[PDB]
């Protein structure tokens, strides 16, 4: 059973820098060189970067280069750009097509300048309350590196009803945006006054609040 | 112009067979090989199978074990999922490789993919709720508004602003699936306070839902 193992996710690379990730096959790929590399971004199809270990795909920047043979292969990205933030997949090709398999993927995180988020909070409008369930939405905009989000309701930390969702890095400045939602029943929601969202970035926190009954 | 386009992704209950289609244009399938691949949400890319346009050659991944059937017509190739399980929820992509006979390489042409959902739930269009800030004492010349698109199944929905004429800096977050089985996402946009109001346009093709919400 042919197994491909890639460099553990995530790999960090500084803007303008060089990063090399690797792919190791449990058996020889076809002719020692059938190994393709693909860039994959959410919402977009896979994109061939390298085929047969070291051939650059048409129209792909030469900042991408591949090397290796037999059972060990690398992809090197030089002059790293925010636009390179993606998960990279190797695809090993074998004598019997039925054995063909992707590695598990290596997510490359591109390190731009650090920025604290600006944080927004959105109370539920009247129409949601009427449904009996409400969602309070906190957004952290334009930030790097990663953050953690804490909800406090009337001074009490929330531990349930929270879901977070993060955009991919901005292809121009490497920043993320994040959505954090707290879901409660309308009567639970109406039993509290102060809703606070706290976004923490190491030693930095940005905190945003509203008081129900001021809107 | 050589192109691929996959269709047929939709919501099905487990056990209900489903057929996807990749329609080709600008080249002849007979001169190439065609490969199916998928990606489940959260998981990596996964090679499923291949059909050679020039021969009787066709192979499925060793793990398939009859889970998939691949076939062609003169301008399409198809992938049938014989007895879907929740594990087959994924986006499926079609790709062209060189080598028509036996032996393929260089997967440099891909479709946009089609989205399959396997679930015992019934389709459900989204509820759309406006997001507006509480607002403080020092008025701003700019404001960020949004729409919460909640409780739909299957993915995807699309969200535009002012029928497509408001796009600068929009943030639409990846969907999240709740323990209900339904999905939610939010989208926000920043605009000058003088340009309001601003309307989010939400569409959910799986139920042919189209909802506009003007945000105040
Ligand atoms: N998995 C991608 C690798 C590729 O498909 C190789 N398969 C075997 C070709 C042999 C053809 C030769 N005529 C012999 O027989």
């Amino acid at each position: 059973a042919a197994v491909l193992t890639q460099t553990p996710s995530p790999v960090s690379a500084a803007v303008g820098g060089t990063v090399t990730i690797s792919c190791q096959s449990s058996e020889t790929v076809y002719r020692g060189d059938w190994l393709s590399w693909f860039q994959k971004k959410p919402g977009q199809p896979p994109k061939l970067l390298i085929y047969d270990a070291s051939y650059l795909a048409s129209g792909v920047s030469s900042r991408f280069s591949g090397s290796g043979s037999g059972t060990h292969f690398t992809l090197t990205i030089s002059g790293v750009q925010c636009d390179d933030a993606a998960t990279y997949y190797c695809l090993g090709g074998y004598y019997d097509d039925a054995d063909d398999t992707f590695g598990g993927g290596t997510e490359v995180v591109v390190k731009g300048d650090p920025v604290a988020p600006t944080v927004l909070i959105f109370p539920p409008a009247a129409d949601q309350v009427a449904t009996g369930t409400v969602t309070i939405v906190c957004v952290a905009n334009k930030y790097f590196p990663d953050v953690t989000v804490t909800w406090e309701v009337d001074g009490t930390t929330q531990t349930t009803g929270i879901e977070n969702s993060k955009t991919p890095q901005n292809s121009a400045d490497c920043t993320y945006n994040l959505s954090s939602t707290l879901t409660l029943t309308s009567t639970q929601y109406n039993s509290h006054k102060e809703y606070t969202c706290k976004v923490t970035q190491g030693t930095t926190s940005v905190v945003q609040s509203f008081n129900r009954g001021d809107c | 112009q050589e192109q691929l386009k996959e269709s047929g992704g939709r919501l099905v209950a487990p056990g209900t067979p489903l057929t996807l289609t990749c329609t080709v244009s600008g080249f002849d399938i007979s001169d190439y090989a065609m490969i199916w691949v998928r990606q489940a949400p959260g998981k990596g890319l996964e090679w499923i199978g291949i059909i050679y346009g020039g021969s009787n050659k066709l192979a499925y991944a060793k793990w398939a074990k009859g889970r998939f059937t691949i076939s062609r017509t003169s301008t399409t190739v198809d992938l049938k999922i014989t007895s879907p399980t929740t594990e087959d929820t994924a986006t499926y992509f079609c790709a062209r490789g060189y080598g028509s006979m036996d032996g393929y390489d260089r997967l440099n042409l891909w479709g946009q993919g089609t989205l399959v959902t396997v679930s015992s739930g019934q389709p459900k269009g989204p509820s759309v709720f406006p997001l507006a800030p509480c607002c403080g004492d020092t008025p701003s010349s700019t404001v960020t508004l949004g729409c919460l698109v909640k409780g739909y199944l299957p993915e995807p929905v699309t969200v535009t602003w002012n029928s497509g004429t408001l796009t600068n800096g929009v943030r639409t977050f990846p969907s999240v699936r709740q323990s209900s089985g339904l999905y939610s996402l939010s989208s926000v946009v920043s605009v000058t306070s003088s340009s309001q109001p601003v309307t989010c346009n939400v569409a959910h093709p799986a139920t042919n839902t189209k909802v506009d919400k003007t945000v105040a």
